[PDB]
């Protein structure tokens, strides 16, 4: 798990 | 305002210093008397706006998170009572983040976006419009809430649709407004099957665009190239 | 204050979700609203209490030293001149700073020390004003300076009489007292002798002391140990 | 080197 990415 | 009797390039010089300082508050603060001064920005001078506020929101957002967590668990069958205080001190960052959103919104409105006629800046005010309607709508719960919603959507819309039209695949400013509008159908339109197909087909047109890119352009696109593939992992 | 209508348990209940939050400026506000109640402080609270001023204080001076080296840089051979702008923003954050450490030397004087009697209290909070006189003696360089430094040797000075007669060497803030005095004489007082002497006696005397305590304590005094010996190492 | 330990 990993908090998805935003930019 | 409080930045008024200050030249714009000492504010863009301060906004540069902040940074190197990790003060971002001060940097958001800056740059927001920078573009008070009514003259366009910058490609630099965009990034050093965005950069200020994206870590501003980012620390009240992940607070904001810690507590409705909190609160969240409070409210469970079995939770003792321990009155108002989680609710209050969660209203109390959610307003804050609230009142930053705005401003970010209203420097928009008046008149960054109007007077942005070139595809980069445009896109890129949009952009930003969409990302600050999505973090309001992170913490929405009334009335307001698929109003706040259809802004970001529309916002998205509007900055994908020049995006397509104007910039080559590969151009960072798309691909980092794919990877986020397509964060916000998984999040917050609950369309997973829309975010995963945005994804994947930004992804592959920008693969099949790398070839046309000097070295340093090819780094900064497949640097946001893994942040897609990175979502497509965790959502499939 | 902006704390007086709070109670003093809620003010204390939202410092410890500030401190989940990592939202230190919130938990110093309600922690002095805590304080401005009027009624002493348990352990708990204290330490509340200093962490709280501790990361920002923290903050403020990693953002200090980092616009003071490049002030220092500015000033050097063959370098352009810029403007005012680095010195301004310097003396910004160094006014924050300052103004920070005289809130907090402000609640010591007004009134905790006076009321503390246990030797737990007052060391803690004597550290404490030798700590905050210690950081404004960081950015001091005027008529003051040498005043500045005293008032936090003489701080000190009565929080390690006060420790060395009431407590075992093996208290944890007798041996935080003795490391952030030892860091004092090295780097404000120039006595980088006496800054490895003390070090070095509190360490070894500690280390005689272990035999008299529990698992979780002798977890407690090692760890602080552990710091004295990374300065020796450090230093020597 | 590192930034020397205080509490
Ligand atoms: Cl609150
Ligand atoms: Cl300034
Ligand atoms: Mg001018
Ligand atoms: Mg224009
Ligand atoms: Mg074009
Ligand atoms: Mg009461
Ligand atoms: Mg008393
Ligand atoms: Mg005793």
């Amino acid at each position: 798990w990993q908090w998805r990415k935003s930019l | 305002g409080a930045m008024g009797s200050m030249e714009r390039a000492s504010l863009i010089q301060k906004a540069k210093l902040a940074e190197q300082a990790e003060r971002y508050e001060d940097m958001a603060a800056f740059m927001k008397g920078a573009v008070e001064k009514g003259e366009e920005l910058s490609c630099e001078e965009r990034n050093l706006l965005s950069v200020a506020y994206k870590n501003v929101v980012g620390g009240q957002r992940a607070a904001w998170r810690v507590l409705s967590s909190i609160e969240q668990k409070s409210n469970e069958e079995g939770s003792e009572e321990k009155g108002p205080e989680v609710r209050e001190y969660r209203e109390k960052v959610e307003t804050e983040l609230q009142g930053v959103c705005d401003t970010v919104l209203g420097l928009l409105d008046s008149h960054l976006i109007k007077e942005a006629g070139d595809a980069e800046s445009r896109v890129f005010y949009l952009k930003m419009k969409g990302d600050y309607y999505r973090y309001l709508a992170e913490v929405a719960t009334g009335d307001d809430k698929k109003r706040i919603i259809d802004s970001a959507r529309s916002a998205y819309q509007e900055a994908m649709d020049i995006s397509k039209k104007e910039m080559p695949p590969t151009n960072p400013i798309r691909l980092g407004l794919a990877l986020n509008f397509s964060v916000f159908h998984y999040e917050i339109a609950n369309s997973p099957e829309e975010a995963i197909s945005l994804a994947k087909t930004t992804f592959d047109e920008a693969m099949a665009d790398l070839h046309t890119l000097s070295e340093d352009s090819y780094k900064d696109s497949t640097l946001i190239m893994q942040l897609l593939r990175d979502n497509l992992t965790l959502w499939t």
